[PDB]
């Protein structure tokens, strides 16, 4: 839940001090970065309906997995794939407006095993979509902002094999 | 059955007569007083809501209202949510 | 922070964050070196307000120092300090995370559950409070406690 | 302790195919103690309030509730 | 009343009342005759109850009586005496009744509100409550105090 | 739902009169007569299935209210019929106790009237059918509390008539 | 028992247990001695009473002896006789825990559809408990057969 | 539910034009006046228990109601009645920066008019306790919100009279 | 608004308004007179965004204004102009109150049932409204072609 | 639930037999000191949330739980440990009248173990509590029921060790 | 009736009545008069199918007509013909609408509570409507006892 500044002030509370030298670069080490999330969260967000359409359509179209026989055959499966897709760009934006990768561990890394397992959903096809994603993401962002996105993608797929 | 001709009067409607119901003695014995507290605070929200308890701060908003009001406010809480209000309705029975 | 409650109040809605929102947050970061001088002369002068306002507090209410109410000697006056050294720290926090959220957590859930089992008055810790809010005003600048102060009214609303 | 609403309340958001007469004149019996929880209910929702009766006994009697 | 409480549980059982509870209103009935004794003994001495319970507690908790307190002047100890006498005019409402139900809903419902509405904390009001309900003990009997006295010390607890 | 001891404490609190001398004798008035009722209220359930067995079988078993045609024939009305009637004996035993018809009005006469008006029940055959109940119960109970039964039976009748 | 009313019936409002109702456990701890010797007394002539309430119930009703009945022959009367040694043993329960509970959850909640199941009538049996209340009250005091003739009277008055 | 802006963006829609030069002349009067709301919503929900607390000081605290006899002694009574009064300033402080009465009317006006003539209080007790509210609050944040602060007042003042 | 969301949200949880909050309407307020000037750029300019989006909607789909369909005649082509007339004065009302709710409740919540009930297309509209975007934007700034433009792709993806 | 009388009954009901002789001294003494336990719950039920504050000042608080670190420390979650401790204290009285850890064990100690171990708190410093807990009730209501008040007590924290 | 019951299938999903759901109304139409044959040969066999098939319930259960039992010879067992007359009524009701609801809402819905209060054994009733409708198939064809026969096996499922 918490972020670069409720790191911070967490773990400078709870030794019973004040917010010291120390701990207020780790602060200014979070302002010197921010400025480059915010252009990186809005073109994202005007954005997300169509970093899912071509990321889909970079590893997971035309496959076997489309076809039937494959899992997203259905249309009511098909809808469905590209919104278990739509969470994984939302809460990594959340993420890298955080600079921390704890809102990952909380809303979107619990039952990740073990839903997808108990519906029938492959996660070797989620893993390999997430990285078809990432690469047309950091195209979208820029280099810079690109890895910084980069590592809340690849935290994500980390935890979820 | 008081709680029951009262609906089939019309005097009740079907959200008030679920709190009716699960404000007896009946519920009270099956699935409140033979259990554990935490167990019961998630299994009649398991019945009346639906669906499972949402994480800890939906739930410890839950045990702090039994602990103080009792069971009866329990019951009550679930009911008059807006999730129970406006994803089922004052006219439905609930569904998992 | 900023950036949570700008979060928890977008998932509640399940879409992104508007630009309605993120601009406050774009002036938030850019405003940054401001709020450690905010923080660094609220924290550097903490023997100063304690002391005043341990004071400005006993004139408000001289019964807890009187015999037969909360606090007495040298110990049980100074863990009513120890609380008033507390809530300055907790004010300081919200002052550079730019939100009442961090105070929130902490302490603007449950108190009044809690003060009455330790026999303490609970209106009597927010006069301590707006003791502490009249000093650390007249320290700051003119401008920033209208900042500062926009914490010190949410601490009076937690117990009043 | 039970009271006697009547409540005109409009459908805000969804076009309900179902007939719903009965969603938009509750007029039940709410007990006192869980009126005011319910009453913000309609309130927040945009209904009406038309009318409240006392159906049980007398007012100003402070025992027996 | 005792009448009261079992009517409404046989209600929720939708039966009649048990054969386990008209022991009970049997029971009463013929302590009915016993239960008006301390109601004409609390007529009788309720002007010697609460001004020796109150030097009681001002004896224990003299924060009251200091500057600043709740209870502060001629003026205001009068109704550190007169709230006081009303929970003496509701001991007696609720001996004859047997039970609390005109103690609840004429002294508890809402006594965690009004008392920190009024600014006086309900620790000094219970203090004074247990006060009272030592004097009015050693005033009755030792077989009235023995049930009555119990039904004394359900008030302390139902306040703080 | 208040029964005459909190009607007594009900009317002594609200004028500023501590408990005086006048509502005591009240209280003992009840209290002479409360043993009457555990007598009375303990027999009435020995006979609660058996007094609506007495119920049709006096006034309504073989009528010609009861031929195809009258109010009293599907077996959804009969049987919600008797129930009705139980009831109306049921929370006549808690006024029994009570000493008061106040719980009466709040939980049987609250919308009794205009709801056998609106169903198309008879009121005269209800009322030739409580106080035809009325007298069984005075050969259960005795001759004195059944004449304070027909207190509440009476108050019933003129409810609901 | 006594307490599991009101130990259940005070958990559901998450209070403490208010002293109306620690008068019902007071209420009879002194009367723990006279309901011993009555279910002394009861199973002490427990064979004296099934063999003289189950024989003049068959004058009373001749129909479960006749063929086309349930219970046609020795091998099924036997059968039969056996609930009333039941339901001798669940008064005897009833009486020691001192109110309606034992019995009912033991011999009661499933008598609508255990003997709809196995096809015999349910109104009968419900005769025979009167009788077997009529020797048991013909064979004790008389100060008792108030009380332990009403834990008769619940499993009549819930049977039929 | 709705505030000023939308205010007079409903009384140009049920109207039927645009955003005319009357409408600006009332939306730009709303963001002069909308600086003022907000330094005086922080002072009165720091002081919510403390206006309320002193409001009921002027009035009600040695009279009719106090003396046995009326609405207050009966301690859920008293209860609701400075919890009632705790609404009125969420309310109005939820009236002051939308800028409209008509958040008050969705939110306490239409129920509460019908209650209190069922439930036998006061209306007149309760109006003489707003007003003695708008005394009070008016000293706290400065004169100049207290023509702000004393409209929506009076608005439940002349609603519920 | 953001002042009507930042009621709602608060109201639900009995609270008032947070600090955080508040400088978020203080702000919203404050930047009022930015946004009426963007919502005047439009309404000065409507009967040029209308006639260029009719001749840019009937070229890119010509079977709404051929015979036979929907929109055919001097007064059936007047008609679908004016429903574009609409379009103008509904997001000219999303700019002023900085979001779409009153997009909801006045505009988009019920086309998915009228328009097959009248048989115009809805992606013959969703075009129409989109040629009203590219006309809209090359009129406005630079930066608020994004803050007016998403009220305009509100309008697209709620239309089809 | 189960109660001494109903673990004495239950006893003697599976085995299907009568009231045996050494189950009525099994009984006898339940009732020789039920007199005991009724003066004793009432004591407790007086002083309830007293006992609480006398046992948090004997052992957790100035304290390492209650300063920068501790599951203390955070103040609306100590919030939460004093209502943890209203629970022990009202949950043993209700068995010191049952006669029976029956109440303790499937209601309070059946998930206890799981909760405190899924969170972090600490089980010996509770049992530094309830144990310290045991002497203040000891003195409140007499060495006669500190025995007997002593064993749920101790079944509280048995279980949870 | 089969109309009946197919627009309350409808409605409660909201819907016009579905073609093949009039398939089942356009051979009911036709059928319509076949059903008018079956229903007058119960109603001209009457005094034939009701003194037999109560005779053969007598015969299969002689505890009915004993005393003791709930019939006896005068009259008791004459009104438990009329009794038995009723349900044959019912099912020509309920043939003539092919549908189960004439036979539902007057004599299904509260029978058990009737009858336990009527003191007559429910099973006994439904195997005397078991033996009513043995003979009722073997009365008329063995095309029609089929599709008539479907409506005869609901009331034995009703009583138990
Ligand atoms: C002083 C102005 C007021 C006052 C203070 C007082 N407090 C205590 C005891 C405690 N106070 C706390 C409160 C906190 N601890 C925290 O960690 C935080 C947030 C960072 C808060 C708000 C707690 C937990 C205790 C108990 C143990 C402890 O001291 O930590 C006392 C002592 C009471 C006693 O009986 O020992 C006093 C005097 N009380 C007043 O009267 C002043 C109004
Ligand atoms: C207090 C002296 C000790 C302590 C308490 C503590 N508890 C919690 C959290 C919870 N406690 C419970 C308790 C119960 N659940 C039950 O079912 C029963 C039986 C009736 C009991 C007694 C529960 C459910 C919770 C957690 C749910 C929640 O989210 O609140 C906390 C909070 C821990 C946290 O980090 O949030 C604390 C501090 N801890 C101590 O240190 C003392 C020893
Ligand atoms: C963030 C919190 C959260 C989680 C974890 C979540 C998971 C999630 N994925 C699901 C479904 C599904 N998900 C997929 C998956 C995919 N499509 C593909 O082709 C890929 C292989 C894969 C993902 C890229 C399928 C194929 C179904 C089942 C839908 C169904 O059968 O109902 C479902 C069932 C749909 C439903 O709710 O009924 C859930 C709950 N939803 C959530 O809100
Ligand atoms: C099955 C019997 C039954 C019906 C028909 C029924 C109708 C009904 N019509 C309603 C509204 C409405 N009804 C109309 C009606 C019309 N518009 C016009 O201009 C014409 C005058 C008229 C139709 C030709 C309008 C405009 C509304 C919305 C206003 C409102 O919220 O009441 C609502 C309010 C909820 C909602 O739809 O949002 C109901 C419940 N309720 C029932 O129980
Ligand atoms: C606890 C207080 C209380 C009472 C007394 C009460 C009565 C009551 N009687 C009702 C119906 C009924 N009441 C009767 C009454 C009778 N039939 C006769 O033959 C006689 C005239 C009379 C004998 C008692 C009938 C026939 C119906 C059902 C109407 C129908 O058949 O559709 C209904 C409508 C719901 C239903 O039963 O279907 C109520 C609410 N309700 C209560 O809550
Ligand atoms: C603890 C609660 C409880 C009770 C009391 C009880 C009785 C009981 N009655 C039984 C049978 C039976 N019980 C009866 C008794 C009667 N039918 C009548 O007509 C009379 C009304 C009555 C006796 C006078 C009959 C006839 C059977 C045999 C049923 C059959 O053969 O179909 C059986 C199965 C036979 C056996 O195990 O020996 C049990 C267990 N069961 C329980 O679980
Ligand atoms: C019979 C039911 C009943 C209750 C529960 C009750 C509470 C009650 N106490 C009050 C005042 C008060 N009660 C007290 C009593 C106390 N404050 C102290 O400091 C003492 C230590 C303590 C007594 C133990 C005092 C001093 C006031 C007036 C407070 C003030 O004027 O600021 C008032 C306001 C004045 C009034 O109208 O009486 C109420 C309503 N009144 C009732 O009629
Ligand atoms: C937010 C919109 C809103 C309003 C305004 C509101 C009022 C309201 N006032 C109530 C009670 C009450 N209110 C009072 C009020 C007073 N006593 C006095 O002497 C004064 C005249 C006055 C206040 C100082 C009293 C005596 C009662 C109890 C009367 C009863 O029991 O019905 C109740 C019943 C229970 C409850 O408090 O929730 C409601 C619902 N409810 C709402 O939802
Ligand atoms: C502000 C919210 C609002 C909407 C959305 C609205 C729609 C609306 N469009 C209408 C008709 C119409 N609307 C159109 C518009 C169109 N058809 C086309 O072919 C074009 C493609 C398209 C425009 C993009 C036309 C041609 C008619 C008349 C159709 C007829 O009379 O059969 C009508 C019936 C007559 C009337 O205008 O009063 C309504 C109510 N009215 C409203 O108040
Ligand atoms: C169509 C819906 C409907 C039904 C079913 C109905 C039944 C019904 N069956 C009755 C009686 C009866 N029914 C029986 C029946 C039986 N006793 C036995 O031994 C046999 C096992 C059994 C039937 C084969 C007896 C003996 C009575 C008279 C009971 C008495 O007078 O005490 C009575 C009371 C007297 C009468 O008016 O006829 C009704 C009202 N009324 C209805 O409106």
């Amino acid at each position: 839940m918490q972020d670069a500044i409720t790191s911070v002030i967490n773990s400078s509370d709870v030794q019973g001090k004040y917010l010291d030298a120390s701990a207020i670069q780790k602060l200014k080490a979070y302002f010197a970065t921010g400025e480059l999330r915010v252009r990186a969260a809005t073109t994202i967000s005007a954005n997300a309906a169509n970093i899912v359409k071509e990321a889909v359509a970079k590893s997971l179209l035309y496959s076997d997995i489309t076809r039937p026989g494959g899992n997203m055959y259905t249309t009511r499966r098909y809808a469905a794939c590209i919104r278990d897709l739509d969470y994984y760009l939302r809460y990594a934006t959340y993420a890298m407006l955080a600079g921390d990768p704890s809102i990952l561990d909380e809303r979107v890394l619990n039952g990740l095993k073990e839903t997808y397992n108990s519906l029938g959903v492959p996660i070797g096809a989620t893993v390999q979509a997430i990285q078809a994603m990432k690469e047309v993401t950091a195209g979208l962002v820029g280099a810079d902002a690109g890895k910084e996105m980069g590592i809340y993608f690849d935290y994500i797929c980390s935890g979820l094999s | 059955t008081v709680a029951e001709i009262k609906l089939e009067n019309g005097d009740i409607t079907v959200r008030e007569f679920i709190r009716i119901l699960a404000k007896s003695d009946v519920f009270r014995n099956m699935y409140w007083t033979s259990l554990y507290v935490c167990k019961a605070i998630e299994y009649i929200h398991r019945r009346l809501l639906g669906r499972p308890t949402y994480g800890r701060q939906e739930m410890n908003s839950y045990f702090d209202l039994c602990s103080k009001k009792g069971f009866y406010a329990l019951v009550d809480a679930i009911i008059d949510s807006v999730e129970y209000n406006e994803a089922f309705g004052e006219d439905t029975i609930p569904y998992e | 922070s900023i950036v949570t409650k700008s979060i928890v109040n977008a998932d509640a809605e399940a879409r992104y964050l508007s630009p309605g929102e993120l601009d406050r947050i774009k002036s938030f970061v850019t405003s940054g070196e401001r709020r450690v001088r905010i923080a660094e002369t609220m924290t550097g002068a903490r023997e100063r307000i304690i002391k005043e306002a341990g004071n400005q507090l006993f004139q408000k209410r001289p019964d807890v120092v009187s015999p037969g109410g909360n606090a007495y000697g040298e110990e049980m006056t100074a863990t009513c300090l120890r609380d008033l050294d507390y809530y300055l720290r907790l004010i300081t926090y919200g002052i550079v995370a730019g939100d009442v959220t961090p105070i929130e957590e902490i302490g603007v859930v449950g108190v009044r559950e809690m003060y009455k089992s330790l026999g303490t008055p609970i209106e009597a810790v927010a006069e301590g409070v707006r003791a502490m809010k009249s000093v650390a005003t007249s320290l700051l600048s003119g401008e920033d406690a209208a900042e500062a102060g926009a914490y010190f009214d949410y601490l009076i609303g937690a117990m009043s | 302790r039970s009271f006697k609403v009547t409540a005109c309340v409009p459908s805000q958001t969804r076009i309900r195919t179902q007939r719903e007469l009965q969603n938009t004149y509750f007029t039940k019996l709410v007990p006192y103690d869980n009126w005011f929880r319910e009453q913000q209910r309609i309130m927040k929702m945009g209904g009406k309030i038309v009318k409240v009766e006392l159906a049980t006994g007398k007012p100003g009697t402070n025992t027996g509730l």
